[PDB]
């Protein structure tokens, strides 16, 4: 075994709805497009 | 003068001095319609549609009153633990049925929505002013990785 | 299937709209908005405390 | 089986030596970082005091639905936390109404004892 | 970002494979040439021991970072419940003793209301 900071957005509801939705969209449409490649 | 202040603060009120209401003469009128009426006037007096008046009643007489009642009062510990569980079940039953009253909660939220979202919008716009600049700083730097990577592969490929 | 069809699964579009004088259903929906708004206002407090220091460090 | 802070099944439980209580490593640490104490007994305890001490995987059933489950479960826990706090405020509120009557009653006994004292003097005469 | 030996921003970072820590190559090289060891743990290390591929990464921002976020949410809210579980056990314990002292006292109010009126009923008749 061998700190990282992410600044949680000012408008941080969205984490359940909008952010999580985009993450599984971005995972889905990339790997499908990667399978196409 | 320090001794006199120590006598007045302690003998002012047991509930008021220790820790945590709106004035209601109609509630006192509705509740009556004798001991209940005595505590109602006692609450209206200490608090001071509300008239104040009683200020000559509330240390030695209270100590003897407390010592006498203590004399009158394993088996006593279990009867209090059983009754406390019964009242706890009645409190969990009154809460499960609810989940007139609904209009008050929505208005409580409208206060919150107002108070909180105004704070949110001020916290947001204060942050945004400082952080939209730093977002652009951070986000335009991210785009540099996406070009620093894409060139990397073409050079590795060509290598 | 999601990528092929080009359709993302719908999330809970409920908390945002709601309506006053509803019923037992909107009594819940109302009480949801309160707790999350308090969590929100607490979630904005610990951000502003540090403020721009946490951002510029990243 | 249950950590006595959250109610979860602990995935890295740690026991306090001042009071016999298996907590979860994450939750006990946050409490000690807030104030150097044990949450149950309020005894002086530190992070080095802790001694690091069943795992059965949930197979929900036969993914878009699992999105809405997690939505509902957070939606439920938010209300199960809310309902438990308004009840605490109203049990304290109704407790405060009892304290006023308790102290108001023992003032009313003082006047009743005077009426008894006045009566005992008249009976003797 | 820092070198653990000097404290500067290292311009050629090389990570060791015995005590995992980012050292500056020019600094750690001299440490190894002094004696074959890792400066932190004092375990053996040589220069060859000191050191992604094809998958492209993006910076750590607000899926995995989102999942660890939701742990912070729930783990904090779980402590919020303790503040109300512990405070409930004090209020109900004070309520139990309060209602018991109320129930033990009101029997004495009932007897004094009897005795003071009985003394008035007795005396007035005589």
């Amino acid at each position: 075994e061998i700190s990282a900071q992410q600044a949680s957005l000012t408008e941080s509801i969205p984490n359940l709805l909008t952010s999580l939705q985009n993450e599984w969209d971005a995972i889905m449409l990339e790997n499908f497009k990667l399978r196409s490649t | 003068d320090n001794e006199r202040s120590n006598i007045k603060s302690g003998k002012q009120l047991k509930s008021r001095i220790r820790k945590f209401f709106a004035s209601l003469p109609s509630p006192k009128n509705d509740f009556e319609i004798d001991e209940k009426e005595e505590d109602a006037e006692i609450a209206e007096y200490e608090k001071e549609e509300d008239n104040f008046i009683e200020p000559p009643s509330q240390p030695r007489v209270s100590l003897v009153a407390v010592p006498l009642a203590y004399s009158t009062l394993k088996n006593n510990p279990q009867s209090a633990i059983d009754n406390k569980y019964n009242l706890l079940v009645a409190n969990a039953i009154n809460k499960e049925p609810h989940m007139e009253s609904r209009m008050q909660h929505i208005t409580q939220g409208r206060t919150s929505m107002k108070i909180q979202f105004k704070t949110a919008m001020p916290p947001t716009e204060v942050l945004l002013e400082s952080i939209q600049s730093k977002v652009e700083s951070i986000e335009q730097l991210q785009r540099k990785l996406q070009h620093v990577q894409p060139l990397e592969q073409q050079n590795n490929e060509m290598c | 299937a999601l990528y092929t069809e080009y359709l993302k699964q719908r999330n809970n579009k409920k908390r945002r709209t709601p309506d006053f004088n509803d019923d037992d259903d909107t009594l819940f929906l109302e009480e949801y908005r309160r707790k999350y708004p308090r969590i929100d206002t607490s979630r904005y407090i610990p951000n502003e405390s540090s403020e721009v220091s946490l951002l510029g460090i990243v | 089986m249950l950590c006595a802070i959250s109610g979860k099944v602990p995935r890295r439980p740690v026991l306090s030596p001042k009071s016999r209580t298996i907590f979860e490593k994450s939750l006990l640490e946050q409490y000690v970082k807030d104030t150097g104490n044990d949450p149950i007994t309020n005894e002086p305890l530190s992070i080095e005091e802790i001694v690091e001490i069943a795992q059965q995987a949930s197979l929900t059933e036969s993914i878009p639905n699992l999105l809405t489950s997690l939505q509902n479960e957070w939606d439920a826990i938010m209300l199960e936390n809310f309902k438990l706090r308004s009840t605490l405020d109203s049990l304290t509120k109704k407790l405060s109404t009892v304290m006023y009557e308790r102290d108001a009653a023992k003032l009313v006994a003082a006047q009743l004892l005077m009426e008894k004292n006045e009566d005992s003097k008249d009976l003797p005469k």
